[PDB]
Parts: structure tokens; C-alpha cells; sequence
DNA sequence: TGCCTGGAGACTAGGGAGTAATCCCCTTGGCGGTTAAAACGCGGGGGACAGCGCGTACGTGCGTTTAAGCGGTGCTAGAGCTGTCTACGACCAATTGAGCGGCCTCGGCAC
DNA sequence: GTGCCGAGGCCGCTCAATTGGTCGTAGACAGCTCTAGCACCGCTTAAACGCACGTACGCGCTGTCCCCCGCGTTTTAACCGCCAAGGGGATTACTCCCTAGTCTCCAGGCA
């Protein structure tokens, strides 16, 4: 996993960056914390099946390129 | 009666989705509420019973769902806390 | 003297033939109603032969110096004929072929065409295809002053869209060329006249009484308002005392009964259960059709799931239907007495299914359909025809008799059944029956006793008693049965069409 | 101020790891970096849009949940 | 307000030999629970679109067919015609 | 149920020199009616959450700001705001 | 009656298919003012859109070929329309 | 002779020649084209049985231009200009 | 313009559905649609798998690039 | 295990559900025929693909620093709940005018 | 240069939008309690960093078979028009019984 309150300043910082004096309580930030592990975890299974497809056991950043773009999000 | 019907009912009133339900609907849904809960309950249980302990744990329901093909293709969309 | 003076010089450029009495006062008569600018149907005759009396009446335009545009519209079996006809019977007449695809429209659009009228311009031979696509590119491009139309039972009701792009027409000249005209009811009688006189026939609220003491008078009446004018005015002449050339000839309907593993089927399928027995041996709505293809015989359901392409064995064909197995038995007697036996069906599910028992009887495979090409259709044609040939079968489907194919040379025909339009099933006999027969062809139809297809032939005869309105105004057959019936009229499983003539 | 330098590399390695990759090249961080932005940045704007319609100034578990599963991600676990 | 005691008791029907924890009760509550609300706004949007003023066990019919995949909808439309079955004898 | 007339209209307002075809209008009706539709389930999903029995042009902006993407999103805010104090004006 | 507010939508369109919809027990005021304002901006968006592409093509006339491109052209107009599918 | 034609196989090879090439495709393979009438079978099951569960609560047993497109919408594609 | 024949659709649909369940019937609107929903999922589907070709380094498409597209996109059934 | 809150049994009054009646545009195995597409043959040239060398970028181990995390601590802004009363919104009768169907003209566009 | 045909503009006709009023009640608002987030501090230790280093693998090139692509040619199936007689949806109207609403008795689920 990633470290909780790392996260959390990364959440506030992403707050902030919208529109301030807004307030976070706990459980909302581990909702954030699991559904940003699922999503990411998701994208590198898609990225892996990507590479190995490439025929390679590297996987770049335009494997995750690919993978957005065939996703369909932007 | 399994399932609340008088209380799911409430709810249904609660949300007035429409002028009434049938009148039977209720029963029927607290039946299929009942079966869904009953195979997702049970493969629970095979999951316990593989791994031998006392109390389901969210982690035996993940194994459930993603190991049962149709019931991973019903919750395909969704995770589960930790 | 007489004649010949009056077909001199009412036709003094019908240079390439001759016509014969009645039709030519028919072409005076055409010319009078010319000239009282009334157009008239044309329907004389089961093709005696009709091109004769088109230029009688045409050339007589010619011969008085009215030049003006010609269109006629026809089917395109017949067009080479046609123009072969019209070659013959006057050289001095100018006539083209318009037909071909885009290409040759733009070959024709570009040379054989002026816009003016003028003794140059030759009759334009129009296909029906012409007729369906063409109608702006070209109706609309000429006034055709001249319109004469073939085959024109080919307008069956309101809504067949040759008619729609026909409305397309500067439709001064008609002539409705046909043969038989009533198609089943009234309403193609009353298309028929609102294309020729749209301008009389203006309304149906008035002749939409008669669909089907005093009522007896009554019949009279319905002709006395239209058809007392109309036997005059339409140009057709039944045989009363005139054509004694043509044959003897007879025709019988069997009345024997069916067998059991289709009554079996069909009480599981009144009920709408037969594929509940077949599900059970292992859905089709219009129930109608899967009773007449259950009387045909039971394959076809068996067929419908079977996969057995190739198909069990045929002593089981033999077995199931018993209309087939009568069939075999009278093709032994064909077989026996060695004539050319001619057969007709509605449906290709069942023709391949007599096909294949006549081929696994050992007898050899002689097939025509809609679906092979003309060329070998034309081969069969002359193989069946070839006197050296023993073959005594010529599977042809009935529908696909439509083209004219003359196969008179056969001595005998079998209609195994009729269709619902019955003026189709007189093609179907005429098919072998037109002048030139050299011996007595005898017809025997199959029909399933207890069956709905008695009722669909009893209506067939209730259309032939229209026909003639419109005109005037259960036992097994043993070898003793069948000897007397053949020789060479009332009786219990068989019965005789009686005389269709109502006295010489 | 540029908190997003607090994922690590290991971070994302183990993350990886967890993916079942075997082996991740080195631009992969920055990538990385950027589609968790944008990920959490689209669910942030939907849950302080959602906080706004509350008329409350925190917030909550419940309509995280509720934009979670807007954008297609269905969350359980949260009711 | 859950569905506690009626999880419990189909628990304790169903494979009475294993408990469930606190975290995984509330997790499958949710998943109830969500089924729940799917299933009611799918019965209402379709009677909806019937522009039919009323609901009843034919459109929760029509429903659950359509958010059930196959073999899971076979079992719980003859789990629920029974059930109806039944309420109409009683 | 048709807009055309107010496609008309609207054409006519935006650029009353260019045409439009039967269906174009087919697909613009479309689109109008199905953002209809979003917009109002929604606003009528999210009244049925906060337990509101009533949906005004508030809870709309909301919804407004959850279904639409974000540019044309703060413009919609902008031009309903401006809508809105015309209308209170009255 | 729609001078009011200076728009140019049915208010009382909408508002009837609020109310034929029953999405809710009750119904503000300036509920349909709002979705008026919302719908004329689209409406404006897409026909301006439409106008440029015109302009653009040497064309006097709208089409469905027009609004395809459009759609896939915008980037807004993308998002808002994922899995859009136009015929013809 | 009895005849029952694949049918399956009535998506003729330039049917996905130029099914591709409208999709930009510039080089093809041979197997594409059996999985193509996979992947087509397998899409087509799924609206058909959407488009069945909205006949069979219609009351009605034929297919109508409504339900199916309200059956691809809920499949999650929208389809405009018929009216849906 | 249409680019599947119309009648060899109406053979598909009507035969699949028919399998899936009795007595159905369809029309002119409802074949079309169909026609329409078919060419817009291959034609998404063959741009997708044109895309992972072009990333694969190679010109020539094959199934295992058309799975792989299908598998991303996950609605195997 | 206590209780108090909701859950369950009974009367009535409408209005949706089902039932009966009526019509018509849709369906079905065959045909002519007619095009443009589609199926089969073949040469080839481009590409798919196996193999090798590389050299360079990532995994591994270990010393070194770092701040995340646990345990308290104070504090306070804002949430959760409640009482009021007030404006705003549902219901209903009369009115019209602008929206919807039919009809016609006239300019863009392949030819 | 042109003609043709579908969209733009026209009027006639009707039912829903409008206005006003009434009245019932949901929200706007004030205010309280409290509590949970938030800033702060400190200690601790697993974890992150850097770096050397090896090695294996992405890659770029080379070299060889194979099989789509284009093109051509011959078949043929879609597409269309048409024949045959009936039935399932559309639509309308009647009727009747199911139950919302309500009240009253009592038991079971949470603390």
C-alpha cells in the first residue's frame, strides 16, 4: 500500500487546488486511499497484459499510454 | 417471512418510486433479495471452510466473488474494503 | 370478296400477312373506337396468337398518315417473339428493341431517338423492366401518343407498383392486352378498368356492390348496366363453333383417402402440439401453411429439424403418405402403358423429395426449375422433346411454367395438385394441351380426403364459377374403377369436371 | 506545495509488484504520477461537488461513496 | 438500520457452522443494499418508461431478468414465482 | 412530444443564415430530449439521497455541476445564475 | 410569459414533463427557468458548432455527417458524448 | 437435395475487408475472420437479450425500434436519430 | 450508408434470437438498428485493435491482438 | 432479558387489470430477373519472425538518513438535532395564443 | 445551363400555459450541544535513498519462408417485384376485485 498520511497531504493538496476551506474526516480519506490503490492497481494488471503482448517483459510509459487511450478516458 | 416484508416495504414507500408496488412484488423481492444473499452466503461458506475459520472476513468474500465466474460478472465493477 | 377487299384497304400496308374474319372486324371495331378516341381490353384468346390483330389495328394508324409515338410494355420472355411477329407480318413497319441496361439506354438515347415526330421513328419495344425503372427518364421525355400493353393480367390490383410508375404516363392511347382477365375476385377486374378508362371508371363506391326472388334478375342487371356493353366492347371470343380442331380432352379429381402417421401429425398440430411430439422425438405460427405442407408429406417437419440431408431410406416414403403411394401405383400403370407423364407441384421441398424417389426407383433424373439457368432449360426442353429419349418424367415446378415453354410433344400430364389461382393450373395443362397434340392427354389431380385442401379446391371451383359468370351472360379407384373411367363422370372417390361448355 | 513527490518509487514498485509486474522501467514513476492525478482529481471535483450540494462544509464518507460510484467505480465497504 | 438479524438468521440456516466478522457483515449489507437500490430504480425507470402509473411482481420480474445474468436470473425467477406462487395460495 | 419549431428558432437566434436538415432536427431532438432525461433523473436521484421532498433550481445547479463536463460546465453555472436573477426580477 | 426571465424555451414544456415525470413529490418555481437556461446553452453550443463547421466545408446546409464531426471534433461535446453512436 | 446454408458465415470476407478499411485498418489476417464472427455473435447475444426481456414485459412477442434502443442504452451506447 | 447486406443481417439476427428464445419477431426499424449497433461495436472494435497493432511495431492485425482488445474491454461473456 | 416501537389483522372505497370486441398491415414457400457484389486462381513482394551481439539500464545488497506512525493534549468550527413561522407551492376554474398539422414555393446540387 | 426535389415559409386550429386565489405545510432560520477534525509535540523504528555492481534483456540488425493484395475472372446471391390467406398487435370499452388508508392489538429486536 502506500503510506496513509502522505496520501492525505496529496488529497488536501488536490482540495486546495479546487476550491479551499473545505474539510476532510477519516473514513473519506481511506475511501480515497482504497479506490485510488484499486483503480492504479487495475491499470498496471491492464498494463501488464499490455507488455506481454509487446513481447516484452519491460513495460514504458507508453504501455500506460495505450492502455489509457484503448480505456477511453483522457 | 425471511425478509422483512412489512419494513422493506417501508423503504419502498419511502422511496415512492412510483403510485404503489404490486402486491405480491414485495414478497417477491424479499425472496430474490433472500436467494442472492443465499449463493453469495454459501460460496462464503466454501471459502471458510477452505480456509477452516470460525467468522467470514472480507477477504474470504473478495476470494468469493472473484473466484465465482458468474457472481464476479454480477459485481465486475466494484471492490471491496481492505 | 368481301374480306379480303375490306383487309386491303382498311390495312393498306399490312404487307407481310393476312387476317382471318373475326378479328379483323375486331380491328375495325378497335379503329372505330380510335376514333371515337375510347380504349379497349384486349384478352381474345389463351394466346391464339395476338401480335396479328396489334398490327391490324397499328398499321391502319400508319395508312392513314397519323404518325405519332408508339410505347408498348411487355414481358420480356416474349419480346423477340414479338418483334420477330411484328417483322414478319409487316416489314413496312419501324420497330426497335428497347431493352438492355444503362448502356444501352444511352446507345438507344443517343441515335434511334428524335424528339420530333416523324415517319423515321420506329416502334419503341419496352421491356417491363423498362417500365418499373424508366418512368421519369423517359415517360416524361415523350408524349407517347401510341400505348399498347401485353400480358395484361400482369396488373393485379391497385398497389402493384408497375401501376404506380405507369401513373407516370401521358396516357392518352391503351390497350390492354391479356388473356384470361378475371385474377381470383374483383379486384383486378376493377384495376383493369381504371387503367383503361380512368376517366369512366372513376369511382368504386358504385361497382363495389357485387363482390359476391330478385337477386336472381339481379345477375342480369350487373351486366346490364356495364357488361351488356361490355361483351361488345371487350375483344375476346370464347369457342363456341370454331375451333373444332382442338382435341379431346378430359380431366379427373380423386377423393381417396389419407393415411395415418400424418393424421397423427396433424391431430398434434390442430392443437398446435407438434413440436411438443417432436421434442419428444428430438414452433411454426401460420398454421395454414403447415397444414398444406403436412398434406404435401410429413419430411417436410421432419426436414425442418432433420439434418438428415441425405434421408432415410424410401420403402419409410412409401410408407408414410398415401397420396404418394397412389402415385406410385399410377405411374406403374404410366410405366406400364409406357406414355410421357408430366408432373407439377407448388413447393421445391417437395419436388426434391420425388425427385430422390424417383431417382433411387431408378428411373432417371429429369429436374426443371425456377432455379436453373435457360440455357439447359432449353436443353431438357429438347431432350424431353428428342423422340430417341425414353424418359417419361419432366419435373417442372408450376409457378416457373410462366415463360411459354411449349411442350405440347407429350402424350400425357399428371397434376399431382392445384394452386389457388386456377386460370394458373389452365396455363399448367395448356402447357402440353395447345394445338399440335397428337394424342388423348389424360390428367388425374391428387386430393387429401378430409383434408383443408378440399376446401381450398372447393373454392377453386367457386373462382371457376365466377369465371363463367364472368364469361356468359371416398373409395379407392381398383383396376376395374380406374379401366372404366379411362376409357377411351359421377362416382364415389372420383369425379370428372363436367362439361365447362354449356351446350354446342 | 508539489506534495506528490510523497509516492515513492518504492511505492509504486510494490504497487506493481501487486499488479503481478516483473519488471518496470524508469519513466514509468512520472506516468504513474500523472494518471493518479488525474484520477483523484476527477474524484475530488465530484465529491466537493457533492459536499456543495450538502450545504456543509466537510467531506463525508457518504457521498465519496456516492462519487465513487459515478464514476463508475462501485465501492463497497463504506455502505 | 440494516439487515443484521435477517443476515444472521439466514447464516445460521444456511451454513450454521461459520460466524461472520463485523467488517465483512457490514460489507455484504452493503452489497444488499446496493442491490436494493439497483433493483428498485431498474423496476421504476422500466414502469416509467411503460409510462405505467403501477408496479407490480411483473415489472420486479421484468427487472430481475434484466439485472441478473443467466444462470443466477433462472434460479431467482423460480425462487420468486415460487414465493408469489405461494403468497397467492396464502 | 417535438422541439422542432425551437430548433427553428434557435437556428434562427444562432445562425438564421445556414440551413438544416430533417435529420439533423431528428438527431438534435434526440439530444435535447435524452440531457432532459440525465439532467432530471439526476436531480431526482439526488433529491431522493438527501431525503428533500422538493427539487428546485439549487439541487438543478448541482446536478448541472455533477453530469456536465467542466468548461461548458462553469458556463452553464454562469448563464443559469444570470437566468435565474432575470427570472427573480420577473 | 418567457420574457420574464428573457429566454426562449417552453417553461411550461418543461414544466408539464417535470411533472409527467413525477421525479419528485414537489417542484420549485424557477425549476424549469433553470432548465430552459441550461438547455438553450446547449442548444446554442451545438448550433454554433454546426454553423462553424459549415462555414468551414464551403457548405450551406446541416447534416448528420455535420453533427458526427462536430461531436468527435469538440472536445466538451466529446466528454459529455461517450458512447454516442449517430446514424448516418 | 436438402441445403441449410451456414448463414453464421453471411458476413462475407469484403464485408470485413471494407468493415476494416472503414476502420482504418491497413493490413489484415486470416483468423480475423473467424474471430469476427465471434466477436459479432457474441455482441449480438447480448442486445438480443435485452432486447427479449423488454418484448417479453411489453406483452408484446415481436420486436420493437423502442426497446431496442432502449436495450443498447442499457447496454451503455447511446444511439441517436431513430427517436431513442 | 449501410455496409453489411441487409438481408444477410436479417438472416443473423432473426436466426440468434430465435435460438436465445421463442417466438420473436422483428421489423424494418428494429433490423436496422441492429445493423447500426454491429457496425459501431466492430468498427470501435477494429479501431482499438488497430491502435494495439500499431504499438505492437507490426502492420498485420491477428486474433490474439483482437483477445487482447477484448480482454481490456472485458465484456467476454 | 425489558419494552416500546413498529408489525400485523380487519372494513371500505375507488380505479387499474383483466377480459371481451373489432381491424389491418404484417407475415409465409415459391417464381422472373437483374445487377453488383462476391468467390476462386495466381504471382509476388512485403513482412512475420528466428537468431545473435550488445551495452546499457534495472534488480540486489547494504550503509545512512527520515519522517510516518503511535500516544497523548487542547481547542474550537462546524455538524446534528430541534422549535417557528412564513413564504411558496399544490389544486381548481376560465382564457387565450402559440405550438402542431397541412399546404405550398423556391433555391442548392448532381448532372 | 439546368430541373428537381426536399427544406423554409405560410395559415388554420386546439389544449396546455397563465392568472388568481386559497390554504397547507416544507424549508429558512436561530440556536444549542458536542464532538471530531485539526494543530502541536515528542519518541521510535521500519522504510526510503544512494551507490556500486553485475547481468540479462530491449533493441537493432540480419536473413529466410509464407501468404495477403491486387488483379483478374466466373459464379450467384442480394435485392426487388410479385403471388397466395390468413393472425397478432392496436385500439376501445366494460367490469370487478385489490388494496391504500386507516385503526387497533400485540410481539420481537436493540441495548
Amino acid at each position: 500500500l502506500i503510506r496513509k498520511l502522505p496520501f492525505q497531504r496529496l488529497v488536501r493538496e488536490i482540495a486546495q487546488d479546487f476550491k479551499t476551506d473545505l474539510r476532510f474526516q477519516s473514513s473519506a480519506v481511506a475511501a480515497l486511499q482504497e479506490a485510488a490503490e484499486a483503480y492504479l492497481v487495475g491499470l498496471f494488471e491492464d498494463t501488464n497484459l499490455c507488455a506481454i503482448h509487446a513481447k516484452r517483459v519491460t513495460i514504458m510509459p507508453k504501455d500506460i499510454q495505450l492502455a489509457r487511450r484503448i480505456r477511453g478516458e483522457r | 417471512l425471511q425478509f422483512p416484508v412489512g419494513r422493506i416495504t417501508r423503504f419502498l414507500k419511502k422511496g415512492r418510486y412510483a403510485q404503489r408496488l404490486g402486491g405480491g412484488a414485495p414478497v417477491y423481492m424479499a425472496a430474490v433479495l433472500e436467494y442472492l444473499a443465499a449463493e453469495v452466503l454459501e460460496l462464503a461458506g466454501n471459502a471458510a471452510r477452505d480456509n477452516k475459520k470460525s467468522r467470514i472476513i472480507p477477504r474470504h468474500l473478495l476470494l468469493a466473488i472473484r473466484n465465482d465466474e458468474e457472481l464476479g460478472k454480477l459485481l465486475s465493477g466494484v471492490t471491496i474494503a481492505h | 370478296e368481301t374480306v379480303i377487299k375490306l383487309q386491303n384497304e382498311l390495312c393498306p400496308l399490312l404487307t407481310g400477312g393476312q387476317l382471318k374474319s373475326y378479328q379483323l372486324k375486331g380491328v375495325k371495331w378497335l379503329i372505330s373506337l380510335w376514333q371515337n378516341g375510347l380504349n379497349g381490353i384486349l384478352a381474345d384468346q389463351m394466346g391464339l396468337g395476338k401480335t396479328i390483330q396489334t398490327i391490324g389495328f397499328l398499321s391502319h394508324l400508319k395508312g392513314n398518315g397519323l404518325d405519332g409515338p408508339y410505347l408498348v410494355i411487355a414481358p420480356l420472355s416474349t419480346l423477340s417473339n414479338w418483334f420477330n411477329e411484328i417483322a414478319r407480318f409487316t416489314p413496312s413497319i419501324n420497330a426497335i428493341i428497347y431493352h438492355g441496361d444503362k448502356n444501352q439506354r444511352d446507345e438507344l438515347r443517343r441515335k434511334h431517338m428524335p424528339k420530333t415526330v416523324g415517319p423515321k421513328f420506329p416502334i419503341v419495344i419496352t421491356s417491363y423492366e423498362v417500365a418499373m425503372n424508366d418512368a421519369k427518364r423517359i415517360l416524361r421525355h415523350y408524349p407517347w401518343k401510341y400505348v399498347v400493353i401485353d400480358e395484361g393480367h400482369r396488373l393485379k390490383n391497385h398497389k402493384c407498383k408497375l401501376l404506380r410508375e405507369l401513373k407516370h404516363l401521358k396516357m392518352d392511347n391503351k390497350l390492354l392486352l391479356t388473356g384470361t382477365p378475371l385474377q381470383n375476385n374483383l379486384s383486378e377486374l376493377w384495376s383493369l378498368l381504371n387503367f383503361i378508362l380512368p376517366d369512366i371508371f372513376t369511382s368504386h363506391d358504385e361497382f363495389e356492390s357485387w363482390f359476391d326472388e330478385e337477386e336472381e334478375k339481379r345477375r342480369a342487371q350487373v351486366v346490364s348496366k356495364l357488361h351488356g356493353i361490355l361483351r361488345p366492347f371487350i375483344l375476346r371470343r370464347m369457342k363456341c363453333d370454331v375451333e373444332l380442331s382442338l382435341p379431346r380432352k378430359k380431366e379427373i379429381i380423386m377423393y381417396a383417402t389419407m393415411t395415418d402417421h400424418q393424421k397423427k401429425f396433424q391431430e398434434h398440430l390442430v392443437n398446435n402440439t407438434l413440436e411438443a411430439h417432436l421434442g419428444e422425438n428430438a414452433k411454426l405460427n401460420n398454421l395454414v401453411i403447415q397444414l398444406r405442407k403436412n398434406c404435401n408429406h410429413p419430411d417436410l417437419l421432419q426436414g425442418q429439424i432433420d439434418g438428415s440431408y441425405l434421408y432415410p431410406p424410401v420403402e419409410e416414403i412409401v410408407g408414410q403418405c398415401g397420396k404418394f403411394r397412389l402415385l406410385e401405383r399410377l405411374l406403374v400403370r404410366l410405366f406400364a402403358n409406357n406414355h410421357k407423364v408430366l408432373i407439377f407441384s407448388q413447393w421445391t421441398k417437395l419436388l426434391d423429395i420425388m425427385d430422390y424417389y424417383f431417382s433411387e426407383k431408378g428411373f432417371e433424373v429429369c429436374r426443371i426449375d425456377g432455379s436453373v439457368k435457360l440455357d439447359e432449360r432449353r436443353r431438357q426442353i429438347k431432350d424431353f422433346s428428342d423422340e430417341k429419349s425414353s424418359c417419361s418424367i419432366f419435373l417442372l415446378s408450376t409457378r416457373a411454367g410462366g415463360l411459354g415453354i411449349n411442350l405440347t410433344a407429350a402424350d400425357t400430364c399428371i397434376l399431382y395438385d392445384s394452386d389457388w389461382n386456377p386460370q394458373m393450373d389452365l396455363q399448367a395443362m395448356d402447357r402440353c394441351h395447345r394445338i399440335g397434340q397428337t394424342k388423348p392427354v389424360h390428367v388425374y389431380r391428387l386430393s387429401t380426403a378430409q383434408s383443408i385442401e378440399t376446401r381450398v379446391l372447393k373454392r377453386a371451383y367457386s373462382k371457376l364459377k365466377l369465371e363463367h359468370v364472368v364469361i356468359g351472360q371416398q373409395t379407392d379407384i381398383s383396376d376395374a374403377d380406374l379401366d372404366r373411367l379411362l376409357d377411351r363422370v359421377k362416382g364415389p372417390g372420383w369425379e370428372v369436371v363436367l362439361p365447362s361448355s354449356g351446350g354446342m | 506545495r508539489d506534495n506528490i513527490q510523497g509516492i515513492t518509487k518504492p511505492a509504486i514498485r510494490r504497487l506493481a509488484r501487486r499488479g503481478g509486474v516483473k519488471r518496470i522501467s524508469g519513466l514509468i514513476y512520472e506516468e504513474t504520477r500523472g494518471v493518479l492525478k488525474i484520477f483523484l482529481e476527477n474524484v475530488i471535483r465530484d465529491a466537493v461537488t457533492y459536499t456543495e450540494h450538502a450545504r456543509r462544509k466537510t467531506v463525508t464518507a457518504m457521498d465519496v461513496v456516492y462519487a465513487l460510484k459515478r464514476q463508475g467505480r462501485t465501492l463497497y465497504g463504506f455502505g | 438500520e440494516t439487515y443484521k438479524i435477517y443476515i444472521f438468521k439466514v447464516l445460521k440456516q444456511v451454513h450454521p457452522d461459520i460466524g461472520i466478522s463485523s467488517k465483512a457483515m457490514g460489507i455484504m449489507n452493503s452489497f444488499i443494499n446496493d442491490i436494493f437500490e439497483k433493483l428498485a430504480s431498474e423496476s421504476s425507470k422500466l414502469a416509467r418508461y411503460n409510462k405505467k402509473p403501477t408496479i407490480t411482481s411483473r415489472e420486479i420480474q421484468t427487472a430481475v431478468r434484466l439485472v441478473l445474468p443467466g444462470e443466477l436470473a433462472k434460479h431467482a425467477v423460480s425462487e420468486g414465482t415460487k414465493a408469489v406462487t405461494k403468497f397467492t395460495s396464502s
